[PDB]
RNA sequence: GGGUGAAAUCCUAUAAUCCCGGGGGGACCGCCAGUGGCGAAGGCGCCCGGCUGGAACGGGUCCGACGGUGAGGGCCGAAGGCCAGGGGAGCGAACCGGAUUAGAUACCCGGGUAGUCCUGGCUGUAAAGGAUGCGGGCUAGGUGUCGGGCGAGCUUCGAGCUCGCCCGGUGCCGUAGGGAAGCCGUUAAGCCCGCCGCCUGGGGAGUACGGCCGCAAGGCUGAAACUUAAAGGAAUUGGCG
């Protein structure tokens, strides 16, 4: 029912991390095609590896 | 040349990678010998 | 004939750091013929082991002091029917070929070799081949020439190449194939 | 010691056979017959009996000379040429340890190129 | 010694074939190697460093129909041949000899010039073949394999191993359907929407006459008088090697 085929939806998420050495609460996304650092300290937050980065924080939701 | 697949099929005649080679002899003879 | 009737046999020596040993006869008329020929024995017949019997070494002469002809390190080389056997169908081989120098001054040429447990792709070949190089010229530096060489024949650098590389990938059977010297030290 | 060996090259080829028997280094020889020597005429040159005939007559000669054993090199044309050894090679290992030689190691040392030179023939052989 | 179905021409006593210690010289990169990879086709395989072209995957990035095909024009194009300079080891059109034979201008044997290699140009041809022009949509499944990503499970924590799924390449068995059959079958030779090139019985003939290119060899365009009842294709039963 509803194959992909016909309105095609994302894989990829909207997340809600939360910085480690700032305590800052950012929104981020699971593919990046840059290197995401923080707003106010510089610590990066997620990595650019083929796919999916691979997240360097602890995670609040999903969004 | 323009030459046609349809006789290099060697049933009813000779080979025509060798009636090429004695065309082109002729064509030189009606050259030189005036052909002017 | 009877001028056979005029030769005279003599000892050959194995160098001095694999202990001097004799290693066969040989006939000549006057000592300076036998100034530069080479004899070929194997590992197992110095300190002799059943496992390296497919090592061979070369030996050249350079001195007759009566009846005893000194012999000088030349190559080595592992025999054709066995690394014959370890390259079959599906396990990627890996060649290096370098050129070294040791401390005295002895310049060389070594040849390793490693073979990969199935095939790999060749970007993870050309990684070995730097591990492979960048532990040999490291090991070429305070090493002499007579601890390279001692070294080189037993297996004690290719068991390490076996464990910097398996780290890209598992293999199975590294080791060292073939050297041979191009000089010695322009002085003494 | 007392002890003297040797090394004993086996050329074969489809086309005749030579045994050599020199020293530990090979710079001195011993005795040298080849499969011409024994037979009389051109065709069975190369067949195993010659070679049987060849590899005797050698070991008679070097035995008495000093040698008592020999270690073994058989050997092809290879290089341009075939790279399997013929018909006589293993008959004159098997009859040169009969006449009273030991035997050490034994290979083959035949030549094999890297990607070498051309062969003879030409884009269609020999068309026999 | 060499070579043959068997020999002979040839090399060798001015010491060959064979083995050992050295000096020089050109061409090619084995096994791993795989209906494996890359390229528009021709084609591309030792290793290390530098500059460069294109494609696949992941992508709530940007532009905003910028597209398909393409007469006439333009660049790329194995081998061979040509004009000038270099080089020459192995192989070898022409050529010189030994054999086989009724002849042997050939197959077989011993030599050998141009060529094959490098720098600068011209030529523009192949069974250049998947004998299948290029873009878009749709119409059962099964099963290997190369590249990316994702989700699980092991692990001597390795750029590792096994299983399942999505996208793009490369193979096979096969439904509906198509075909004269051989056979094709989501990588169509199926059902549709486009654009360009070619075909019209067999020979005469890719010839004659004219034109344009090339230093030549040659490439491209290309008829008619006449003559003939078949020429072609895919599969059956035999007879035969
Ligand atoms: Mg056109
Ligand atoms: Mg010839
Ligand atoms: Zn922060």
């Amino acid at each position: 029912a509803l194959p992909r085929n016909v309105i095609p939806m994302p894989r990829s998420r909207f997340l809600r991390v939360k910085c480690i050495d700032c305590g800052n609460e950012q929104i981020v996304f699971s593919h990046p095609a840059t290197r995401v650092r923080c707003n106010v300290c510089g610590a990066t937050l997620v990595e650019p590896t083929g796919g999916k980065g691979i997240i360097r924080a602890k995670i609040l939701e999903v969004l | 040349m323009k030459r046609r697949p349809r006789k290099w099929k060697k049933k009813g005649r000779m080979r025509w990678k060798w009636i090429k080679k004695r065309i082109r002899r002729l064509k030189r003879q009606r050259k030189k010998e005036r052909g002017l | 004939k009877d001028k056979w009737k005029l030769k005279q046999w003599y000892v050959i020596y194995a160098p001095d750091f694999f202990g001097g040993v004799e290693v066969g006869l040989t006939p000549a008329d006057d000592p300076e013929k036998v100034l530069n020929r080479v004899v070929e024995v194997t590992l197992k017949d110095i300190t002799g082991d059943f496992l390296k019997g497919h090592v061979k070494l070369y030996f050249q002469v350079y001195d007759v002091k009566g009846q005893n002809a000194y012999t000088k390190f030349k190559g080595m080389k592992l025999a054709r029917s066995y690394i014959r056997s370890l390259v079959r169908r599906r396990t990627t081989r890996i060649d290096g070929i370098f050129n070294i120098t040791t401390k005295d001054g002895y310049k060389l040429r070594v040849m390793a070799m490693v073979i990969a447990a199935r095939r790999i792709q060749t970007s993870q070949e050309r990684a070995i081949r730097k591990i492979m190089q960048e532990i040999i010229y490291k090991k070429a530096e305070e090493l002499n020439f007579k601890d390279f060489v001692l070294e080189a024949v037993n297996g004690k650098i290719a068991a390490e190449i076996a464990k910097e590389a398996k780290k890209i990938y598992p293999l199975k059977k590294a080791e060292i194939r073939k050297i041979k010297v191009l000089g010695e030290p322009e002085v003494a | 010691k007392k002890e003297k060996w040797g090394i004993a090259h086996i050329y074969s080829s489809y086309n005749n056979t030579i045994i050599h028997i020199t020293d530990i280094t090979g710079a001195e020889t011993i005795s040298r017959w080849s499969g011409g020597m024994v037979v009389k005429a051109d065709r069975d040159e190369p067949s195993p009996y010659a070679a049987m005939l060849a590899a005797r007559r050698a070991a008679e000669e070097a035995l008495e000379k000093g040698i008592v054993g020999v270690h073994i090199r058989v050997r092809a044309p290879g290089g341009s040429k075939s790279k399997t050894p013929g018909p006589g090679a293993q008959a004159a290992i098997r009859a040169l340890a009969r006449a009273g030689l030991k035997i050490g190691r034994v290979e083959d040392v035949t030549p094999i190129p890297h990607d070498g030179t051309r062969p003879k023939g030409g884009r269609r052989g020999r068309r026999v």
